[PDB]
């Protein structure tokens, strides 16, 4: 076959050029923008090929590590726009470090715990910063961050009694949840609530009454799920919807057939990465939101006894996604990105890596099959498809909280 | 009055009208993490915002302060919530506030808080008279803005403004037939007005979609809409469609057409079609063509479909 | 390079 120092790539096959956009000689804003991206991506792909010599791809772990380590402590005023999302920054950075198997010093861990405690609201839940009103987004992020740390100190920071009361204060009669008091409603809330409620063992029989039905109403004609009933299928909202239903054990409420066909169609034939909506551009962060749906669908179909399911691969092109992330989404200075030409940020660093991990690891029952493209060191730690934190962290957290009673309920 | 970038702007800690209240610093703890090095102007505004919030001061000065806090960080939902509390407490002119949110959304159209604020104002005023035109302006700048389309669907459904939306949809499809957000709006409008059970309506839609496909064969949105309006009843329930697609195949063997044929065959086999063995063989052949040549990015999906078909209809 | 406009909340 091939010497160990050369690894043929899918994106470099001669026939891959046939995957370039065919605009049928009818130009519109959509095709013009798509063509521009493909042109740049082809240039990038070609830079990794030297005729028959194709060096193994390398995840610049050290560069990413230093970028993350610095951000966990300090940020420039360029992040003032995220002053109401500091728990998000904690989660994005800690999860990235977790995926890279970079240890978190005990001191830093304790400091994160203390900071998130300051973000916790007396009414329950966490806000975007100290003294801010609670909101399901930073609440979801804070809980995931504390679970990544996984110490009893981190676990005990969460005021479970008030958290459940807070979730109740956001629950609507139609099954949906507000993102915060007097705030907006969309499927993100159902997932944020289901995620933190299941991890901390505070689910009551009535908490999610009608929620599964509401989420199902969000699935549309495309097969994907929109933010609210009637809206366009979107990768981020679809992940939220399916992940929430998986937590509620109500995945069957959806048409899994149309959902599967929709998400698989979101992988770009040329770029290899995923788009968030039909006819929109590729974006590295959808490597997780979209690709993450495949392990969830695999699990759902497996629970139904689907005899046709693969026992070694997810139903998306795992290699092509890794090729897009490794060749197109890494910032040479550290950190990951949306696409070539975009600047790095912690959000994309978190999700590009999360998506890379999903693409590298397949697991079902007693079967495990890894596909790590490039040098062996590229292997990332696995991530749980529902919570997007390490599976070990999920088990440890769920086990810890299951030892506590549901707040004021039997 | 004065804006954050105005030459005469004065920090709140230097304003005589604010001297009577002490600012409240943000407590990040002794050993901060994800600490943002705020500009002097940013910290100044928020130190005073924290002060009025802590004292729950429902005042005109507090109201003006929120405008600056919002300019510094429009994503701060706490500031927006407080501003709404003040709008009511101070009985502020909501039409004036509508002009304000209009300008803010124009500046930050992808922000969750600004769109929700606008919705609240429309709900308080029960006045949607400016909505369709405003949204249209936002969509003229970004025809796929998710927040804009979502707000548009809410306004139309809440105030029953369906009368001219199909015309709007047709206009945008003419501009960019690849705009998936518009095809979604098309389904939204039809399903909520005439519905698709009216066979005259369904035929009109199928004809229109097929015409769009012929014009731009590789536009996935049209193909997805065609499947979308026929899937619930079952693709095998439309025998003439299969024939028409089979005729275009030789000249338009795109992965979209081939995949659609497989979808038809799948449904046919599910409804005890005649010549079952022949249909299964044709479906498996296409799955192989898709997996190996025409749609290789989805090789795993097509292989799965092939195995699924065999698990359900081998006999 | 330009910053990505992706926001989660
Ligand atoms: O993907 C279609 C699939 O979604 C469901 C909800 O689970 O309905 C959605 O799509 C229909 C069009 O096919 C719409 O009429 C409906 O409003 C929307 O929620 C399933 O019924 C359907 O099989
Ligand atoms: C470019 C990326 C964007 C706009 C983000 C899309 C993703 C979502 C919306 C999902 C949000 C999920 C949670 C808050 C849990
Ligand atoms: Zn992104």
């Amino acid at each position: 076959s091939s010497p160990v120092w050369s690894e043929p790539l899918y994106s470099l096959r001669p026939e891959h050029a046939r995957e370039r956009l065919q605009d049928d000689s009818v130009e519109t804003v959509t095709s013009i923008e798509q063509a521009k991206v493909e042109e740049k991506i082809q240039e990038v792909f070609s830079s990794y090929k030297f005729n028959h010599l194709v060096p193994r791809l390398v995840l610049q772990r050290e560069k990413h590590f230093h970028y993350l380590k610095r951000g966990l402590r300090q940020l420039t005023d360029a992040y003032e726009c995220l002053d109401a999302s500091r728990p998000w920054l904690c989660y994005w950075i800690l999860h990235s470090l977790e995926l890279l198997d970079e240890p978190i010093p005990q001191i830093v861990a304790t400091d994160v715990c203390q900071f998130l405690e300051l973000c916790q609201s007396p009414e329950g839940g966490f806000g975007g910063g100290p003294g801010q009103y609670p909101h399901l987004a930073p609440t979801y992020a804070a809980v995931n961050a504390l679970c990544i740390i996984g110490t009893e100190e981190a676990y005990d920071i969460i005021n479970r009694e008030k958290l459940l009361q807070y979730l109740y204060s956001l629950k609507q009669p139609d099954g949906s949840f507000l993102m915060h008091v007097g705030g907006e409603v969309d499927v993100r809330s159902a997932y944020c609530a289901a995620s933190v409620a299941s991890l901390t063992n505070i689910i009551t029989p009535d908490l999610f009454e009608g929620t599964a039905e509401w989420i199902a109403r969000c699935q549309n004609w495309e097969g994907g799920i929109g933010g609210v009933p009637g809206m366009e299928a979107h990768g981020g909202y679809t992940f939220c919807g399916l992940a929430a239903l998986v937590i509620l054990k109500r995945e069957r409420s959806l048409n899994l057939k149309s959902l599967l066909q929709w998400v698989t169609s979101r992988q770009m034939r040329f770029e290899g990465g995923f788009q968030g909506r039909c006819n929109k551009l590729v974006d590295g962060c959808y490597s997780f939101w979209q690709a993450g749906l495949l392990p969830l669908l695999h699990r759902a179909l497996h629970a139904q006894g689907d005899p046709a399911l693969s026992m070694s691969h997810w139903m998306f092109h795992q290699q092509a996604l890794q090729e897009y992330i490794l060749m197109c989404c890494q910032c040479p200075a550290g950190g990951l990105l949306d696409k070539p030409g975009k600047s790095r940020d912690f959000y994309h660093t978190c999700f590009c890596l999360s998506g890379l991990s999903i693409a590298q690891h397949f697991g079902s029952g007693a079967m495990l099959h890894d596909v790590v493209l490039g040098v062996p060191e590229n292997a990332l730690q696995p991530t749980h498809p529902v919570y997007n934190i390490g599976p070990d962290k999920v088990i440890q957290a769920t086990t810890y909280f299951l030892q506590k009673p549901v707040p004021g309920f039997e | 009055f004065v804006s954050l970038d105005s030459p005469s702007y004065v920090l709140y800690r230097d304003r005589a009208e604010w001297a009577d209240i002490d600012p409240v610093p943000q407590n990040d703890g002794p050993n901060p993490v994800v600490q943002i090095i705020y500009s002097d102007k940013f910290r100044d505004v928020y130190d005073y915002f924290r002060a009025v919030l802590q004292r729950d001061e429902r005042s005109e000065r507090a109201f003006k302060l929120t405008r600056d806090a919002i300019e510094l960080n429009a994503a701060n939902y706490t500031v927006w919530h407080f501003r709404r509390v003040l709008l009511k407490s101070l009985q502020k002119d909501l039409h004036e506030e509508m002009n304000y949110i209009t300008a803010i959304i124009e500046e930050q159209p992808k922000n969750y808080q600004v769109w929700h604020h606008r919705r609240v104002l429309v709900e308080w005023l029960r006045d949607p008279s400016q909505e369709l035109e405003f949204i249209a302006d936002i969509l003229n700048q970004d025809a796929k803005n998710y927040h804009a389309w979502q707000h548009r669907q809410w306004v139309i459904q809440e105030f029953k403004l369906w009368d001219n939306e199909l015309q709007y949809v047709d206009q945008l499809l003419k501009e960019d037939v690849r705009n998936n957000s518009v095809w979604n709006q098309r389904y939204f409008v039809i399903s909520n007005t005439t519905g698709y059970n009216d066979r005259a309506v369904l035929e009109r839609e199928v004809q229109y979609t097929l015409e769009m496909i012929k014009l731009v064969p590789h536009n996935e949105s049209a193909w997805n809409y065609l499947k979308g309006i026929l899937q619930d009843r079952g693709l095998s329930k439309y025998p003439n469609l299969l024939n028409q697609l089979l005729d275009l195949q030789p000249s338009h063997s795109s992965p979209y057409l081939i995949a659609f044929l497989v979808d038809i065959y799948e449904d046919m086999l599910e409804n005890q079609c005649d010549n079952k063995e022949d249909i299964l063989n044709k479906a498996l052949e296409l799955c192989e063509i898709l997996a190996k040549e025409k749609d290789t990015i989805r090789k795993e999906y097509w292989r799965y479909i092939g195995r699924s078909l065999q698990s359900k209809h081998s006999t | 390079p330009t910053a990505s406009a992706c926001v989660l909340s």
